[PDB]
RNA sequence: GAAUCUGGUCAAACUUGGUCAUUUAGAGGAACUAAAAGUCGUAACAAGGUUUCCGUAGGUGAACCUGCGGAAGGAUCAUUA
RNA sequence: AGGGGAUCGAAGAUGAUCAGAUACCGUCGUAGUCUUAACCAUAAACUAUGCCGACUAGGGAUCGGGUGGUGUUUUUCUUAUGACCCACUCGGCACCUUACGAGAAAUCAAAGUCUUUGGGUUCUGGGGGGAGUAUGGUCGCAAGGCUGAAACUUAAAGGAAUU
RNA sequence: CGGUAAUUCCAGCUCCAGUAGCGUAUAUUAAAGUUGUUGCAGUUAAAAAGCUCGUAGUUGAACUUUGGGUCUGGUUGUCCGGUCGGUUUUUCAACCGGAUCUUUCCUUCUGGCUAACCUGUACUCCUUGUGGGUGCAGGCGAACCAGGACUUUUACUUUGAAAAAAUUAGAGUGUUCAAAGCAGGCGAAAGCUCGAAUAUAUUAGCAUGGAAUAAUGGAAUAGGAC
RNA sequence: GAUAGUGGCCUACCAUGGUUUCAACGGGUAACGGGGAAUAAGGGUUCGAUUCCGGAGAGGGAGCCUGAGAAACGGCUACCA
């Protein structure tokens, strides 16, 4: 998520191993690293043209999109660079012959190359452990604008 | 049958099978849609327009005449209200249920009517918040309800 | 109709509602709440052995007549004191104040048996052999 | 509320069969109602029939002959699973000869047996016998 | 490079309290069941000899009785004009 | 807790009746009955029949509305209403006769369209007692309410009909 | 059952049942449609909340490509055994597909192989021929890839891949039979040789075919599509 | 910082989140989980300490040495019993 500012604690933020050499001056000042997670995910211009850090982002920081790639609706935000993600299903009951309504959230990284709002729903994939309970980072938010584009009624 | 009290009743309009404009109703389309514009201009609801058309005038239908209803025509000039025609009625009635019973007290009957109204209310604002004709957080009380109302 | 819901949805609904029920099925009840550990003499075992306190006739239920002879036991497992049909004719003076005696259930899971009121239990063995075989004289009480 | 309209019709049809009458006039009126109708035509247990259009869900008028014993839907629409098919024509069907499972399948609507000769299997819908 | 030793760290345990859970003595009290040749009536079943019930309140030796409202599971499917 | 307090009247007095009779019957009679602010949340709160929807069988009634009758009367001349009269029609409170369906039967146009078993749903029951008790919650100023056991006990308790 | 004829006690004799076994106790399963998804009851037997509102839950009218035709693969019945109890076609069938054409795209190209003739460049090895093919500039691409470009999202169902062995179902096999075991079998009885199969498990994930049913999504300040 | 390495795993500074009537949390289990077992129309119900596969533990709790591998107990150190 981020949030502006960049430069906003107490040690500097940069990616590592990456160097802007102060003496031939380049067109970008400061180089930005990325990659594209591949599975034919692509990597957004936000990412590439932002000025944001994050070592837990997908495309420009260190961690790596392998196994499960999972889908569900957004239920909170309010956690900063997280999100939580319902992820609604059907359990047969076999004795029944019948389907229970479940639930399960799943915790989930938000890389500052995303706008996020309750409601919108995320493709989201498996990587390392990130803290104790996120396994997962946000890779595609299907939900663009909503109705962003003709809000009011007025013709 | 019926959503409020125990009654079962069957009345309704029977819209004939024609889509086509009767055969023996002349005028235009377009001057159907004048009309219909200037009894919004007027001050009317979509219901009472019909209403009139059909009285008045050689009006069956709108959308047997014009091709569209009368709700999406206004919209279309830029006249459908605030609040959509039924659920506004609603609000009035559940205010004036209210005005009666900050005068009188004890009347326990108006209390339980004014329950349903406003419970009727709710499921509607539901409705429109779902379709988004109503914009996605309003909400009915008491003091917004009357201003609403007026 | 019918008082269930039926819908491909429901599952979890049919599936407490169940569980719900069951709790007036008894056999359930007692099997659940653990009654046979919690409550009765015999710590949900098909047998216990117990100390005989004293020997008791008891006088039988309605259209019989009859005094019963049966034996006010205090069970070794737990302490608990319960009365104990003795089976057959004789077999009342092959027991004695002060013995130990093997008790089984009744026959009738916790209920008392045909006209004895409030005896629950039969007596099988008395000083390690069996009641029966005494009666039929296969074998004889050693001591005590 | 309406919640099943099949199931309806088939309720009236059976209503129909049951008292003796040689027709009946079924209400709501659906492509899954006509094709289930289509159905019992097609193994004999219905004549004729027509579909009025009212411009609003429709009405069907229903020939039948007599043999038709009963319908019936099967009402939560439950996913059949080719081997379990079986167990169903067991609980529902009469015999082991005669009678049918309607079932729809992605293949279209038809009866157990075509299912089986096509091998495709999908929701239960109802029974004719 | 041993004894020893300064700070940590993990941390068994111990002293006095508090707390939850399950047990356990238990002066007394109030029950219900079983056995139904004790005592006082006869409440209910017949219009049960004041029709029964029910909610509730009071009263009583005990069934119970008596208000106020209700129900036939009532002893009435019944009085046109 | 105020106001009201005519009647009728748990308690009480009190006169009979009875072996007893602080019971029925008689005479009085506080509380209550009425009301205003609070509370209470239960009744055989019963159609002992949950609600919504579809379909199956006739028959008259009746209430509410609406249609068509050169139908009757009203009369202030046509009138125009109104009230009737007939016929149809939706909605209602019921009822009558048959069930070809149900059901243990009493009975039921639903209690029908259920071993030829699936329209959608909520709640409740699982032998009789113990017991609507014990306990723990919780709501009540209180009476109480909602929630609600077990040990133990027992071969029956019950339903509808029969002579 | 037993209070003086006890078919029920205690014995004797007969007889019945199961039998190297049979009884008793306590669980537990079937019986139990007495837990009910299949599949129960609720007027009177237990049971419809006093009544209404109401969030979750469950459930929820109908409606978008249907119809035709043209060929073309099968698969069993038939019509004879055309045959040395088995095997090949036709007269024929229903049944399951495939390609199309019907106002019809089935995701689209940036290219690789264009198999093939739509071809026609010399026209003929040659029965009087449009039987047949050495043969290459324009070019049908579905015969496959290797890359984009983004693909409404499910539920459901399909075939496949996985669900260790034992256990279970089950093929083979005279442990003398059987429970078992994975052995064995055939010789000249000089060495040779079958074996040690298959099938299940559905919950979840993966793969693919399907597009009925059930849901979801798109163009209404068009900031829509080419 | 620590670790073989990921990670509130721990530390500092910051933010206020995370789970829940689709039962979180708590309570119970006379609960090791599974393969499986008993029953046996179809659906189920009950059992699975136990020969195979996982996992725990060596009276209870800690703590470590050696080592590729142990927080080992037919190793050690302590405390409690
Ligand atoms: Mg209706
Ligand atoms: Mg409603
Ligand atoms: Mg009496
Ligand atoms: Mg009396
Ligand atoms: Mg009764
Ligand atoms: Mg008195
Ligand atoms: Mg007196
Ligand atoms: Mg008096
Ligand atoms: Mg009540
Ligand atoms: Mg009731
Ligand atoms: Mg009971
Ligand atoms: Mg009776
Ligand atoms: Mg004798
Ligand atoms: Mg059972
Ligand atoms: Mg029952
Ligand atoms: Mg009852
Ligand atoms: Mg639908
Ligand atoms: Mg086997
Ligand atoms: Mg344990
Ligand atoms: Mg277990
Ligand atoms: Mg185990
Ligand atoms: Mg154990
Ligand atoms: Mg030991
Ligand atoms: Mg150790
Ligand atoms: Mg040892
Ligand atoms: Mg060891």
């Amino acid at each position: 998520s981020t949030e502006l500012t960049v430069q906003s604690e107490r040690a500097f933020q940069k990616q590592p191993h990456i160097f802007t050499n102060p003496k031939a001056k380049a067109n970008r000042k400061t180089k930005r690293w990325y990659k594209n997670v591949g599975l034919g995910f692509k990597t957004p211009k936000t990412a590439i043209e932002g000025s944001y850090i994050d070592k837990k982002c997908p495309f420009t920081g260190l961690v790596s999109i392998r196994g499960k790639i999972l889908t569900g609706t957004v239920v909170s935000t309010r956690m900063h660079r997280t999100i939580v993600i319902r992820r609604d299903y059907l359990h047969y009951v076999p004795k029944y012959n019948r389907y229970e309504k479940r639930h399960k959230n799943v915790p989930a990284h938000v890389s500052p190359a995303f706008r996020v709002q309750v409601g919108d729903i995320v493709t989201v994939g498996q990587c390392r452990p990130i803290s104790k309970t996120v396994r997962f980072n946000v890779l595609k938010v299907a939900s663009a604008t909503g109705k962003a584009n003709k809000q009011f009624a007025k013709f | 049958g019926r959503m409020h009290s125990k009654g079962k009743g069957m009345s309704s309009s029977a819209i004939p099978y024609s889509r086509n404009a009767p055969a023996w109703f002349k005028g235009s389309s377009d001057g159907v849609v004048e009309q219909i514009i200037k009894y919004a201009r007027k001050g009317l609801t979509p219901s009472q327009i019909g209403v009139l058309l059909r009285d008045a005038h050689g009006v069956t239908q709108a959308k047997v005449i014009t091709g569209n209803k009368i709700l999406r025509i206004l919209k279309s000039n830029g006249l459908a209200p605030e609040i959509p025609e039924d659920l506004y009625f609603l609000i009035k009635k559940a205010v004036s249920v209210r005005k009666h019973l900050e005068r009188n007290r004890k009347d326990k009957d108006a209390k339980f009517r004014l329950i349903l109204i406003e419970s009727r209310i709710h499921r509607l604002a539901r409705y429109y918040r779902t379709v988004s004709v109503l914009p996605p957080n309003w909400k009915y009380e008491s003091a917004t309800a009357s201003a609403l109302v007026n | 109709g019918k008082g269930k819901p039926r819908g491909l949805n429901s599952a979890r609904k049919l599936r407490v509602h169940r569980r719900n029920n069951r709790w007036a099925e008894t056999t359930y009840k007692k099997r659940l709440l653990g009654t046979a550990f919690k409550s009765s003499p015999f710590g949900g075992s098909s047998h216990a052995k117990g100390i005989v306190l004293e020997k008791i006739g008891i006088e039988s239920k309605q259209p019989n007549s009859a005094i019963r002879k049966c034996v006010r036991v205090q069970l070794i497992k737990n302490g608990k004191k319960v009365t104990a049909f003795v089976p057959n004719d004789g077999c009342l003076n092959f027991v004695d104040e002060n013995d130990e005696v093997l008790l089984a259930g009744f026959g009738r899971k916790g209920k008392a048996k045909g006209d004895i009121p409030g005896v629950r239990f039969k007596v099988v063995k008395v000083s390690g052999v069996s009641l029966l075989a005494l009666w039929k004289e296969k074998k004889e009480k050693p001591r005590s | 509320t309406r919640t099943s309209v099949l199931a309806d019709a088939l309720n009236a049809i059976n209503n129909a069969e049951k008292t003796g009458k040689r027709q009946v006039l079924i209400r709501p009126s659906s492509k899954v109602i006509i094709k289930f109708l289509q159905v019992m035509q097609k193994h004999g247990y219905i004549g004729e029939f027509e579909y009025i259009d009212d411009h609003r869900s429709g009405k069907i008028v229903v020939q039948l002959n007599g043999r038709l014993n009963k319908c019936g839907v099967i009402s939560p629409r439950f996913n059949v699973k080719i081997a379990d098919v079986e167990k169903w024509t067991a609980n529902l069907l009469p015999a082991r000869q005669f009678g049918y499972v309607i079932l729809t399948t992605s293949a279209g609507i038809m009866d157990h047996e075509e299912a089986h000769r096509k091998h495709v299997s999908g929701k239960i819908l109802g029974f004719v016998y």
